[PDB]
């Protein structure tokens, strides 16, 4: 492994691997799976269930103590049953280490508030419910934060197109603006980049 | 059909309609409705201007790119004119003036300038034609207005056989002068009037250019209702909440409105006509700071 | 089988009571409203609309679809009280400015491909 | 090598010009149409053809890493000259 | 004649006052705001022009929008359109504003400001240079300068 | 001391041409600095130096009064500057284009020219492709 | 705590997409066929769901 | 390491609080403050004269596009299409075919300014040379319609630049 060559270090994911164990043996209700990540990042696969026992263990146990809220986002899917999958991005100030924690849920299933636990999840959870659909219960006020007003659909799925449904313009008969179809006086052009002859072999999956 | 006019698209902002129209005196009341409705479905539409780009500014968002061209042109020269409708397909006359300048008399603006273009526009080839004069217009009338209205429709129908002749009734809207100049007043029950909406006569106007059939036909625009002039008035100023041009119009706005069951109207052309009681509100709340007048049928 | 988790009802009928309510609440909303915002419109036909709105999703037979359109009204409701929207966002529900959309085999024959 | 159309309009070197009946001319009537005077095929096609006593012969179109990438041509058919893929500049055999 | 004269003379004096004095309010939409201000620095200095830097709304000559124009922000920017005095123009700042630019093909982008108001004179870059921008003013004030409004209406 | 700069004043206005020329430069221009001349365009705009100014000062333009076909002793705009003292004026370069001239090709413009917005020399965007499907003739005989 | 309602899944009403584009549409399912141009099979592991051509027209301006 | 910014103590004798007292009641802050920009009113402004004076820049300054040409006067394109495949905002658009003499030349070549981000990578895909970013900024329109840039467009403006872009090129090739 010569200079260009990223370094690595063996230290952090011993101590990423067993701060994963120990989670995982304190909470067997929840959670699911443990991963520690070549760039030594470590994740936590849970049951929806367990989000505010999780997450409220993490910010008061003494030994995790995660106490700062870095980022909750959503990923969608299609190809799965649950359709979404939930992430949760948490920073320790007294360790200087960062856990990341994942949940899944589908178009109907709700998902528990985190706002009692982390106080940043507001706007959060108004944008993963403006931008996917998800619905969050027991939210103070749940409602869009980003898309305009009277907005149908939402777009950051993977379904939703590009460019959208319906366009804006001004109308002098009216005068006011209106929403009409969209038309693109240039279609976007779609680029198929995607090569065969696979790049990572250690990726490669069964064939089934 | 030349390929490049075959309409395409779903009829919206960026679609092609296949019409090409010149639209004579574009920058009044009548002729942003009319540029509006075309440049909406995709048409391109040719304006001719005289007045500063500054008055023809608010003609600009109404087309996709490239759709709306402006060019100068004056009524007493034929190579503007040429040159302006030479490559349309569709005509419209909306060329008009209420009042006698020093310039331009009623002769000038109705009779002349009307011919001109017609005949300009008949030896460049341009397929339909579209002219605007009042329901009034009759040759004996009282009024220069409509006796130079009458001699245009008629010398107009002389030099294009297959236009389309238009007749509104005192036309009201936003930006109209009926309902701006009786509210402007802060006699009457002998006179009854037919007003017509705005976006009635732009879509007729647009019916008209898509309608095969009507071609050498005239039309007659009309409202709904018949009011006379006195309640009509009353109902205005009660819009408004408030307590109740030199010789030409005043005469015309006391004159009665004639009736015409056997030339073709609105309903023809597939429009249902808006009653005055919706947009008297629309037109009216800016004058600002319930019980309907009456009519005869 | 196919055990799922609500959201706010347990079968069909809370469902409606919580429709009723939001229609309810809408039907008083719609005058005030549209003196409010300085509307061209009528009550009657407002209040026509929001008709025409809750008939079209009459076919639904979930009772978490329901609710959860149940949750959409609302918001939309709590944005129109609270004027967040514009005269814009209302007047976008009636389309007054979109041609209108012929449904014969004629007419979609000779505009074009479009079925 | 600017044409110009049997109507009155400029031929571009792509070889484009409305025909009579199309509506689409309005837009060049009170304005002008830009096209470029220097045809390409002409400038190239007064090149003089370089004589060099080597069967296979190198171009990059001069100035070094300013030009184009580097080809080879073959010389070796007598009938027509070599001509690089990227400048259009032709080489040719000392024939005779 | 003289009358011919006298309007034209009277339409100068008016075209030299309108130029001279020209109060921008700006749309600081997105970072084209930022070249914007840095043409009120010192070394270019609107001001020596006349130009006032943030004049309000309601006295305000020439609109400058300088960002990306979304759908939720539209109907706002319009109002503030037709609440100016009516001699107004408009400049599109930047490749946001003069057709949606880098966000051209988004759900929530409005396809260039003219689809709302109309443009007098269009920028581009991204962003144009402060004195790209300065450019674009001068040459509105040009155009403010060739125009005829006496003329027009003594013809007519 | 003021001496000192009242005689730099006066300097100034003797180095235009007397009080005609200061005038001239002071309502054109906006600035009465004398420089060193650096070199003269064809189209007369006339480009100074002054060193002993700070860095954005130190170079300019005087601008010709008349260019391709238009009057431009008062509308003058920088795109009138043509590329090789663009060049050196925006301070790309240390290098005049008279001390050394750019390199001469058969198709460079001979005349260079200005913004032409809002003139009938403007250009209007057009399809430079030639009609894709070609439509059937019918025969100009008859069939019967 | 749980319905155990028995009905097939319907989301049509909550993904905003307009009337005309959901029962007018008819959308393909397969697995793309490799390019012929090529020996790679690397794009021939996944199913593609791509919706019916539509029409496609020629902008009046720049073509 | 850290510091703090607000951790003093005032001190309470006396003298310092008269001295602070004296600040209050004689408003010395102010008058400091005063005096500062009274100093810096009394040196010279940054402003140029503009038009007649122009801001510095760099021969690696992204302005208007253009096509360039060989010296023997054949354009440089060779309708690759890497820069319309690398354009992050699609504002390239490239249609080509072969020439009468059989050259892979272009028939279309469109670039949308008001789509143009000006981030330059097409001048940096580009193997031959041929598109680039010249140094022009000062070319602002009256009107949408002139900013959709055409082939014609395009070779005219590097006819108009190939001067300046040339000098600039020889100035900066050698980085990259
Ligand atoms: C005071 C009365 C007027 C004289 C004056 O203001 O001198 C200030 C002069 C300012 O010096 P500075 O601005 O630090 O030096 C810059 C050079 O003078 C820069 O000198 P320069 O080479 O740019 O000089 C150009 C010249 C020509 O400039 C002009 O003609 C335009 C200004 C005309 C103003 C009227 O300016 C003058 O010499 C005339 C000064 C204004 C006279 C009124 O020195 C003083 O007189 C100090 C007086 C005490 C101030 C309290
Ligand atoms: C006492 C009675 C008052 C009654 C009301 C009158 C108000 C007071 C009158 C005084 C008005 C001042 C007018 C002076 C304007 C001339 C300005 C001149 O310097 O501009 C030049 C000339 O521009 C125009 O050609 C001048 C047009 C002005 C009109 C000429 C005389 C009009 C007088 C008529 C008065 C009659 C009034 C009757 C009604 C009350 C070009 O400058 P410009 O191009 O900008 O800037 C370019 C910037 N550069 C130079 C750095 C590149
Ligand atoms: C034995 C004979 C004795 C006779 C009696 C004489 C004794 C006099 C001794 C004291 C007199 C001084 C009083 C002068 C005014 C004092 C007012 C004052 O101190 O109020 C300040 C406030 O005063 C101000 O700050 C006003 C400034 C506003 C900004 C304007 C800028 C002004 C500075 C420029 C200099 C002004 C020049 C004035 C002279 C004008 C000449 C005509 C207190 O505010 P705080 O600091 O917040 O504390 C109170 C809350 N705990
Ligand atoms: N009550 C009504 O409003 C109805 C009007 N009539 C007729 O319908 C037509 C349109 O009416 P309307 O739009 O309301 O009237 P407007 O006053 O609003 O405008 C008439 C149009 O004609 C142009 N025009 C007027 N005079 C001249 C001229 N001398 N040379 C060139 N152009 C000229 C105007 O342009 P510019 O301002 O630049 O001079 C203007 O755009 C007119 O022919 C009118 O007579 C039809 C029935 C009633
Ligand atoms: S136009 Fe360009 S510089 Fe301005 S905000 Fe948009 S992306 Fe940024
Ligand atoms: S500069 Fe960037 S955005 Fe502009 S054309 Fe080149 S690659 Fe596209
Ligand atoms: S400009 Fe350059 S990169 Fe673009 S198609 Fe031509 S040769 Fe290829
Ligand atoms: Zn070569």
């Amino acid at each position: 492994t010569r200079p260009t060559i990223r370094p690595r270090n063996d230290v952090v994911h011993k101590q990423l691997s067993a701060f994963g164990q120990y989670v995982a043996e304190i909470l067997p209700k929840y959670v699911q799976q443990v991963q520690v990540s070549c760039f030594n990042e470590l994740e936590i696969f849970i049951h929806p269930d367990g989000v505010i026992p999780v997450l409220t263990f993490l910010r008061d146990h003494t030994n995790a103590q995660f106490k700062s809220l870095a980022d909750l986002t959503a990923v969608d899917v299609p190809t799965r049953q649950n359709r979404f999958e939930i992430v949760y991005n948490l920073l320790s100030l007294r360790f200087n280490s960062r856990i990341r924690v994942k949940t899944y849920t589908d178009e109907l299933t709700p998902i528990e508030s985190s706002v009692t636990v982390y106080k940043a999840a507001n706007w959060y959870e108004r944008e993963i419910w403006d931008m996917f659909g998800v619905f969050f219960a027991n939210h103070p006020d749940l409602r869009r934060i980003l898309t305009d007003y009277g907005f149908e659909g939402h777009p950051f799925r993977k379904d939703f197109p590009l460019s959208g449904y319906v366009e804006l313009r001004y109308d002098d008969e009216v005068k006011r603006v209106v929403a009409e179809p969209v038309e693109l006086a240039q279609e976007f052009r779609k680029f198929d980049l995607n090569s065969p002859w696979e790049a990572f072999p250690a990726y490669r999956q069964p064939p089934e | 059909l030349h390929h490049a006019l075959i309409p395409h698209g779903k009829g919206g902002r960026s679609s092609v309609s296949g019409i090409v129209a010149t639209v004579f005196g574009a920058t009044g009341f009548l002729g942003r409705y009319v540029v509006n409705h075309l440049g909406r479905m995709g048409s391109q539409v040719i304006v001719p201007y005289r007045c500063e780009p500054y008055d023809t500014m608010h003609l600009r968002p109404m087309g996709d790119l490239g759709q709306i061209i402006f060019m100068e042109w004056n009524g007493k020269d034929k190579d503007s004119i040429r040159k302006v409708v030479e490559h349309s397909n569709v005509v419209i006359n909306l060329v008009g003036r209420e009042w006698e300048t020093k310039n331009f008399d009623f002769e000038d603006v109705f009779v002349k300038i009307p011919h001109a273009i017609a005949q300009v526009s008949k030896e460049a080839g341009v397929e339909k034609l579209i002219h605007i004069s009042h329901l009034n217009a009759d040759i004996k009338s009282p009024s220069r207005y409509l006796r130079s209205k009458a001699v245009g429709e008629k010398e107009v129908r002389a030099a294009f056989p297959e236009a389309t002749i238009i007749k509104p009734s005192d036309i009201f809207g936003r930006e109209d002068r009926f309902l701006n100049y009786f509210a402007s007043m802060r006699l009457g029950k002998e006179t009854v009037k037919q007003p017509v909406y705005i976006v009635d006569v732009s879509k007729g106007i647009i019916n008209a250019i898509k309608d095969p059939d009507a071609k050498g036909k005239t039309f007659a625009f009309v409202g709904p209702n018949r009011y006379l002039l006195f309640d009509l008035v009353q109902y205005i100023f009660a819009v408004a909440y408030r307590p109740f041009t030199t010789r030409d119009k005043v005469e015309r706005v006391h004159m009665s409105d004639m009736t015409l069951p056997h030339l073709p109207g609105l309903e023809d052309l597939g429009i249902q006509a808006t009653p005055l009681e919706l947009k008297a509100i629309e037109v009216l709340r800016r004058h600002r700071t319930v019980k309907p007048a009456k009519t005869v049928n | 089988g196919t055990s799922v988790k609500p959201i706010f009802s347990r079968d069909m009928n809370e469902a409606k009571r919580r429709v009723r309510e939001l229609y309810r609440a809408w039907y008083r909303e719609v005058p005030n409203t549209v003196h409010l915002f300085q509307l061209d419109i009528s009550v009657k036909q407002g209040r026509d609309k929001v008709r025409e709105m809750f008939m079209k999703n009459a076919h639904v037979t979930d009772p978490r679809v329901v609710d959860l359109l149940v949750i959409k009204g609302k918001m939309e409701l709590e944005e129109t009280i609270n004027v967040w929207k514009q005269r814009t966002h209302i007047m976008r529900f009636f389309h007054e400015t979109e041609a209108p959309r012929p449904t014969d085999f004629l007419s979609k024959f000779y505009v074009g491909h479009d079925p | 090598g600017v044409r110009t159309s049997p109507t009155g309009e400029k031929v571009t070197h792509t070889g484009q010009a409305y025909d009579d009946g199309d509506y689409r001319r309005v837009r060049f009537s009170d304005r002008q149409k830009e096209v470029n005077e220097n045809f390409a095929i002409d400038l190239i096609a007064e090149q003089p053809v370089s004589e060099v006593g080597s069967r296979v012969i190198s171009c990059d179109g001069g100035g070094g890493a300013l030009g184009h990438p580097r080809v080879y041509i073959n010389l070796d058919k007598e009938t027509k000259t070599g001509t690089c893929g990227y400048c259009g500049l032709q080489f040719r055999q000392p024939h005779h | 004649s003289r009358g011919e004269y006298v309007v034209a003379k009277l339409d100068d004096l008016v075209n030299w006052a309108r130029r001279s004095s020209l109060w921008p309010m700006t749309f600081g939409l997105a970072c084209c705001a930022v070249e914007m201000m840095h043409m009120a620095a010192p070394r270019y200095d609107m001001d020596r022009f006349g130009v006032v830097f943030r004049a309000s709304p309601r006295q305000s000559d020439v609109m400058i929008v300088a960002g990306t124009l979304t759908n939720k922000m539209a109907p706002a920017l319009r109002k503030v359109y037709d609440q100016m005095p009516e001699p107004r123009y408009v400049v599109s700042m930047g490749s946001c504003a003069n057709g949606g630019g880098y966000y051209h093909y988004s759900y929530s982008v409005v396809r260039g400001c003219d689809r709302i108001v109309p443009v007098d004179i269009y920028v581009p870059g991204c962003p144009p240079t402060a004195e790209a921008l300065l450019y674009g003013i001068l040459q509105l004030q040009r155009k403010i300068k060739r125009e005829k409004r006496l003329r027009i209406w003594y013809r007519r | 001391e003021l001496v000192q700069v009242l005689r730099r004043g006066l300097q100034q206005v003797s180095g235009h041409g007397g009080l005609r020329g200061y005038l001239r430069v002071l309502f054109r221009a906006n600035d009465v600095r004398v420089g060193t001349l650096v070199g003269e365009d064809k189209y007369g705009n006339k480009y100074y130096e002054d060193n002993k100014q700070f860095f954005g000062r130190h170079r300019w333009v005087i601008y010709t009064t008349e260019m391709n076909g238009r009057d431009t002793f008062w509308d003058v705009d920088g795109s009138m500057v043509p590329p090789e003292w663009h060049r050196w004026l925006h301070c790309m370069t240390d290098d005049p284009p008279t001390t050394k001239p750019p390199t001469a090709r058969k198709y460079i413009w001979t005349n260079h020219k200005f913004n032409v917005s809002g003139t009938p020399q403007q250009y209007v965007p057009y399809s430079t492709t030639r009609k894709k499907i070609q439509e059937w003739v019918p025969p100009s005989t008859p069939y019967k | 705590q749980l319905i155990a309602v028995d009905e097939k899944l319907d989301i049509t009403t909550l993904t905003g997409v307009p009337e005309e584009h959901i029962k007018t549409r008819k959308v393909r399912i397969f697995v793309p066929a490799r390019n012929n141009m090529q020996s790679g099979v690397n794009n021939t592991k996944k199913w593609k769901m791509e919706f019916d051509t539509r029409e496609r027209w020629e902008n009046p301006l720049m073509g | 390491t850290y510091k703090f910014v607000n951790m003093r103590e005032p001190s309470m004798d006396m003298k310092s609080v008269t001295d602070r007292a004296a600040q209050t009641l004689l408003w010395t802050e102010l008058v400091r403050g005063l005096g500062m920009t009274l100093s810096y009113l009394f040196r010279e402004p940054a402003t140029i004269n503009y038009p007649f004076e122009k801001g510095p820049l760099s021969p690696r300054f992204r302005g208007e596009h253009a096509l360039r040409r060989y010296p023997s006067g054949e354009e440089r394109c060779i309708a690759c299409k890497l820069c319309e495949a690398v354009c992050p905002a699609q504002a390239i658009t490239i249609e080509a075919e072969p020439r009468a003499d059989g050259s892979r030349r272009t028939t279309r070549y469109d670039i949308d300014m008001t789509k143009c981000i000006y981030c330059g990578f097409c001048q940096e895909a580009c193997p031959v040379d041929a598109i680039v970013e010249g140094p022009n900024f000062e070319f602002s329109t009256e009107t949408h319609e002139e900013l959709l840039y055409n082939k014609e467009k395009l070779l005219n403006n590097g006819d108009k630049w190939e001067a300046e872009i040339a000098a600039n090129i020889q100035a900066d090739y050698l980085y990259r």
